[PDB]
DNA sequence: CCCGTATATT
DNA sequence: ATATACGGGCTGCTGTTGACAA
């Protein structure tokens, strides 16, 4: 394994690492035959986030699977990704050598333990419904909500419109009924009342990474109980997020 | 009971946002008193009592209400209201209306405009608890006794900074008011003693002009208070008004009067730290 | 040759467990009656599992869950490199109770029923003990799948278990109970014999098999705990070891003190009372009071109170009672200050125990215990409630006639007051003190 | 009245004192040339300052030198009592008087018509070590900038227990190592850069230092413009800083630490 | 400690 | 004819130093 990242890709790599840290507690590193894969899974295994990086830096695997505590990586790339080059290899130790301005070089040796291969099963083709929209609109749509919320419900109203609500399970709390218009979204294959209920934190990490170059999301929601899929496509970057729905 | 209010003007909405932020910083749970003419922010209890008077006709263009004794008392958390109003800084229309969807609620609906033709609508349902009439007397505006000394206040920023730096040394403060516009802040510990002086504060013309022939100008009616409630009151303020007055009595009371734009603030800080 | 014998001979099938069949059957019928009668409207529930360490509570549950195809959810404490610990715990609980796993890559797929197992409780739960009650109430309100709690307890020093579940949340939350017992000698004997036979059949070299005479010695000094027994067997088979400390189960220590197991005065050279102390001759004793009191892990001032409560019923004469009472009073005197209360405390307990033991001359004559000692339970001191009532009544007398002496001088006047006055909650207090039963 | 001192820019003294503030007590030294405040900890680490007579406008001393011990936190709080964020155009003036042994220290402050008076009673003295680092036995010396190590020393607070410093003429010219829970972290600094004003190391030197003693150097590094590192034959470390004020003068702060 | 009782097993 | 488990009684009444969660 040998990767040499040069340019502004360091910032987007750090943002992806931050989103994964916001989702999961451990980081799975897997060199595939077509690039690098970063994987993370929630503690209760109710959410799964994967970033596949198309060959863009130097990718060359084999001369092959690891997992690391994620707080260490998060701290390293929060304090050391503001930096003109990055180098990643596998000695034996994981070297995260980081070239900097002038002649300063910083090296980071880390400890890893053997783990199994993590994967999931998603069927985007099997999903009837489909929704597409720019990420900025959705990010603006989730701003009025308080930062202490747990569950959010997405639905399609009567009249071809979207609706985001606040699911609550006599000292109650506030409720929100934010609504949008069909003229902002670009593609809707929906129905006359199909709605789903999911979490918020992983969605917030997804939106945080998706609010950089004005990317477009894609939601494939199905009947309640079945998982939802959030897919982000870019030039040289693929990402897929799988959540769970209340049944 | 019915209550509906409409806000469109940007400046009035900004002023309402400032007032809500100030009351949220000052207190946690507050009482709103709606009258046919005006709005009142009340807090009664540390026995700090808080009164804020606001003219209704200068903020809302449409304002209708109904409660014989047309008077609405509501008890609610200020943080919810502040968060609701925070999202309407760049809004267009705001509507406040009493409703009973699930539980007694004070619905706030804000119409957000953007580049899209469709206008977004954001709705919030702040819970309310209607206080029965039996307690209506206990929330009345606190009485202001005859002040021993009435003195103009200095600039609030310097006083706030001095008090904030004074907080570290001890938890006791002494305020002294003179008849020649001298304000003294004193702390006296077993290791360090600090005294800060203010002069050239214009004494307003007192109503009683026949009780100054036997009262020494150099005399004072200083009092001592715990420095935990003064600092909040100075930190909450963000703009310096033009009606900064302090009324000090000898026994157990200090009182503050402020007035900015069209909003009046009455502050009551008990003595005997 | 890479794992210990504890981790190498684990029970795969149910029949390889070292637990009595009835307990396994009870856990199994509870779990299977929950699974079979799983109503769609069934709410949450909490199961409590207790027992001394090293009996096999976790392994039997895991085996029974795997046999019937049940998903289990563990709870491992997160590792720090702001959010509170309780916040993380509640978030995990909500996620586990609400949603399900996605697909994984190779699992026991056909699952829609699961249980949550929590063993590694956080420290804040031990310090506070009041967040747990709110968490349990919320779970009972919003629970779907049952919650199983596993606790490890010893005979003396059981503060954590009673602090966590103080008989009130169990009563008002409808929590069940299942208690294990130490493994019987025969079961451990047969399993140890099987293990040593398996090692012997390995051959490889001429190694001395451990002697049989030490094999029951290994099981005798372990008190029904498999893991230390296997560890000691591994240590001893290298060519007694495993002296786990005992806790003595305080209610057993009280009986040991109060029953005075005596001997028949075997011929020895013990000193005798020469001429005039002929009424103080006693038979040989086979108990050391100091070790008994120390091993119960209790403060001395509490042991003396329990002895004072429970020592009367075992006596038959009055003079011995007088002597024992005098000894107890003298033991009390030595601890009445505050600066030197902890410097000398062993004297009081030792004096009290030896006085109560020696003063019983009726019982202390060897072959004179036939017959009696019926099925009698002990009790608890009554001084605590009376003292607390005295203190609260002290305050209720002071602050409300404040213009101890008031209870000693003014309260006699109150007892001879008996006239009404202007209040509502005070007439009840007046009628409280002054209406003691009297014919 | 022994010594009296007056000034119109409290900020210079305030920042000089804040650059050395990590203990609770300090010892002063008033001499015909100026003041000198020193502090020590663990009988190994010692930090000293210097405020020459050039800064002062009204300085008066009597007879010989004057020594007294003062609490540093209270004095620093009293100095900056008018807010540590003045807009350009606002200044504060101070006057201080010490009337010999057995009497407290006066402090009268004034700004824009507001006058404050405070007193600090002093209970002196203590004894100081003899950390003589004259430039005669010094073997390794380097001079370098601050913006290079702003983040570097900011990226130095972990759960480790020992910091390793190695300097050699060749290969790792100036390398810092930190061994913690996760792993090693090297921060090699080469020569011929924008922050390498003079490299004159003679022989290789590798040493270990305690994090607890060397941590409070961050405050001196933040409010500085240049840093000089010196180490002798035995392995004692001397750090020299250079701070400037608004008027455009220069003051120095020195740190002395001993190896493990 | 203490007494009496219901079940597995040879 | 012999080994093993139920039944009933416990959380409880001034000073100087130290660890934990925020
Ligand atoms: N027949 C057996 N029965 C039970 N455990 C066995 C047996 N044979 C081997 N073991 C081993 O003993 C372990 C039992 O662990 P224990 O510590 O007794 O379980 P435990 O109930 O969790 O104890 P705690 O939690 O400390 S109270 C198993 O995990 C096995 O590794």
């Amino acid at each position: 394994m040998k990767c040499l990242v040069t340019g502004g890709n360091v910032k987007v790599l750090g943002k992806a690492v931050h989103s994964l840290s916001r989702i999961g507690d451990e980081l799975y590193l897997e060199p595939l035959e077509d690039g690098l894969s970063l994987r993370t899974v929630n503690s209760s295994r109710s959410a799964y986030a994967c970033f596949l990086f198309a060959p863009l830096f130097f990718q060359q695997y084999q001369a092959l699977r690891c997992k690391i505590l994620m707080k260490s990586f998060l701290s390293v790339f929060r304090s050391l990704a503001m930096v003109e080059k990055c180098c990643i290899s596998l000695n034996g130790r994981l070297v995260v050598q980081l070239h900097c301005k002038f002649g300063v070089r910083k090296t980071h040796n880390l400890s890893f333990q053997d783990c199994e291969s993590l994967q999931a099963v998603f069927d985007p083709a099997s999903c009837p419904h489909m929704l597409r929209a720019p990420a900025r609109v959705l990010g603006e749509a989730v701003l009025p909500f308080s930062p202490a919320l747990a569950e959010v419900t997405l639905g399609i109203g009567r009249g071809r419109r979207v609706i985001l609500r606040s699911y609550h399970e006599t000292a109650k709390a506030m409720v929100t009924e934010m609504c949008l218009g069909e003229e902002d979204f670009q593609q809707l294959q929906a129905q006359e009342g199909v709605a789903i209920t999911f979490c918020l934190k992983e969605f917030r990490g997804l939106l945080s990474f998706a609010e950089s170059a004005n990317l477009n999301l894609s939601i494939h929601f199905d009947a309640p109980g079945r998982p939802a899929i959030f897919t982000i496509k870019d030039s040289l970057l693929d990402g897929h997020f799988v959540l769970a729905t209340l049944s | 009971m019915k209550f509906r209010a409409k806000i469109v003007d940007g400046a009035c909405l900004n002023h309402f946002t400032r007032i809500s932020n100030m009351i949220a910083k000052l207190a946690k749970t507050c009482t709103l008193r709606i009258s046919p003419d005006k709005l009142n922010f009340i807090l009664c209890d540390g026995g700090v009592s808080m009164w804020c008077e606001l003219e209704q006709e200068n903020f809302f263009n449409e304002f209708q209400m109904e409660g014989e004794n047309n008077e609405i008392y509501l008890e609610l958390t200020s943080e919810n209201l502040s968060r609701a109003l925070k999202t309407a800084q760049n809004a267009r229309a705001l509507k406040i209306k009493l409703t009973n969807k699930h539980f007694p609620c004070l619905t706030v609906s804000v119409e957000l405009l953007s580049m899209s033709s469709s206008s977004r609508i954001v709705t919030h349902d702040i819970p309310i608890k209607v206080i029965p009439r039996k307690l209506w007397k206990d929330l009345q505006e606190p009485v202001v006794p005859d002040p021993d000394v009435s003195i103009y206040l200095p600039v609030l920023k310097t006083m706030k900074s001095v008090v904030e730096k004074m907080k570290n040394i001890s938890n006791h403060l002494v305020i002294e008011a003179n008849l020649d516009g001298e304000l003294n802040l004193k702390i006296e510990t077993e290791l360090v003693c600090v005294t800060t002086h203010f002069k050239d504060l214009g004494n307003p013309p007192l109503a009683s002009e026949s009780t100054h022939e036997d009262r020494n100008v150099e005399h004072m009616a200083e009092v001592h208070i715990d420095i935990r409630k003064l600092l909040q009151f100075l930190a909450g303020q963000q703009v310096n008004p033009t009606k900064a007055l302090c009324n000090i009595v000898n026994n157990k009371m200090v009182h503050f009067d402020l007035l900015h734009e069209d909003v009046s603030l009455q502050y009551f800080i008990p003595a005997l730290s | 040759e890479n794992e210990p014998w504890v981790d190498k001979y684990k029970p795969e099938t149910q029949h390889e467990l070292a637990v009595h069949k009835k307990k396994i059957e009870e856990v199994e019928t509870w779990l299977k009656a929950q699974v079979l009668e799983r109503q769609p409207k069934q709410g949450g529930s909490i199961l409590l599992i207790t027992g001394p360490p090293g009996c096999g509570k976790t392994t039997t549950l895991k085996i029974l869950s795997k046999e019937h195809g049940i998903q289990v959810q563990e709870w491992i404490n997160p590792v720090l490199p702001y959010q509170s610990q309780i916040a993380v715990f509640k978030e995990f609980l909500l996620r586990a109770t609400k949603y399900n796993k996605l697909q994984m890559l190779g699992d026991d797929l056909r699952t829609d029923k699961k249980i949550i197992l929590v063993e590694d409780l956080p420290n804040q739960f031990y310090r506070d003990s009041h967040t747990l009650h709110e968490v349990l109430r919320k779970y009972v309100r919003i629970g779907r799948c049952p919650l199983i709690f596993i606790i490890s307890d010893s005979l003396s020093g059981d503060n954590n278990q009673r602090l966590l579940f103080p008989k009130e949340i169990q009563e008002e939350c409808s929590i069940s109970n299942i208690s294990f017992n130490p493994v019987a000698p025969t079961i451990m004997m047969k399993f140890l014999n099987r293990i040593v036979t398996i090692e012997a059949n390995k051959n490889g070299g001429k190694i001395t098999v451990p002697d049989k005479t030490s094999l029951e010695l290994l099981c005798q000094g372990c008190s029904g705990d498999i893991r230390s027994a296997i560890n000691s067997l591994q240590f001893s088979s290298s060519k007694a070891i495993g002296g786990k400390d005992v806790s003595l189960f305080l209610f057993r220590a009280l009986g040991k003190i109060l029953y005075c197991k005596r001997a028949s005065l075997t011929e020895l050279d013990s000193p005798r009372l020469p001429s005039h102390l002929s009424e103080y001759e006693r038979d040989t004793l086979l108990v050391e009071p100091e070790e008994v009191v120390e091993m119960s892990h209790m403060p001395g001032d509490l042991f003396n109170l329990y002895l004072h409560q429970n020592y009367i019923d075992f006596f038959m004469e009055i003079d011995d009672i007088v002597r024992a009472s005098e000894f107890l009073s003298f033991a009390d005197i030595l601890s009445g200050d505050w600066n030197t209360r902890s410097l000398l405390r062993e004297y009081s307990t030792s004096i009290a125990t030896r006085g109560v033991m020696h003063s019983n001359k009726a019982r202390g004559y060897a072959h004179c215990q036939g017959g009696g000692s019926s099925f009698r339970p002990l009790h608890k001191p009554q001084w605590f409630l009376i003292n607390k009532k005295y203190r609260e009544n002290c305050l209720a007398a002071k602050a409300l006639f404040p213009d101890l002496c008031l209870q000693t001088q003014l309260l006699p006047y109150l007892a001879l007051l008996t006239i009404p006055m202007r209040n509502q909650a005070q007439i009840s207090f007046i009628q409280d003190i002054g209406r003691l039963p009297l014919k | 009245y022994s010594l009296v001192a007056s000034l119109d820019n409290v900020r210079n003294l305030s920042t000089i004192l804040k650059a050395i503030h990590f203990r609770e007590h300090a010892t002063c030294f008033a001499t015909k040339n100026g003041i000198k405040v020193t502090v020590e900890n663990a009988k190994c680490v010692q930090a000293n300052a210097f405020i020459q007579a050039g800064i002062f406008q009204e300085f008066k001393v009597q007879e010989e030198s004057v020594t007294f011990r003062i609490n540093l936190t209270v004095l620093l709080d009293c100095l900056s009592i008018f807010g540590s964020s003045p807009m350009p155009g606002t200044l504060t003036a101070l006057r201080m008087c010490y009337q010999g042994y057995g009497y407290p220290l006066m402090l009268f402050l004034e700004e824009g018509g507001v006058v404050t008076v405070c007193k600090i009673n002093t209970q002196e003295p203590e004894e100081t070590l003899d950390f003589d680092f004259c430039s005669t036995n010094v073997i390794n010396k380097i001079i370098l900038q601050s913006e290079g190590l702003r983040e570097a020393f900011s990226e130095l607070d972990m759960t480790s227990e020992v910091l390793q410093i190695t300097m050699s003429p060749d290969k790792p010219y100036f390398r810092l190592s930190t061994f913690g829970n996760a792993g090693s972290s090297h921060l090699d600094y080469p020569k011929d850069s924008d922050l390498m004003e003079a490299f004159h190391c003679n022989q290789t030197q590798v040493n270990r230092y305690k994090i607890s003693l060397l941590k409070p150097s961050t405050k001196a590094l933040v409010l500085s413009c240049k840093v000089s590192i010196r180490t002798d034959n035995r392995g004692f470390l001397s750090l020299q800083y250079m701070i400037r004020n608004e008027d455009g003068q220069i003051c120095f702060v020195e740190y002395y630490c001993c190896p493990d």
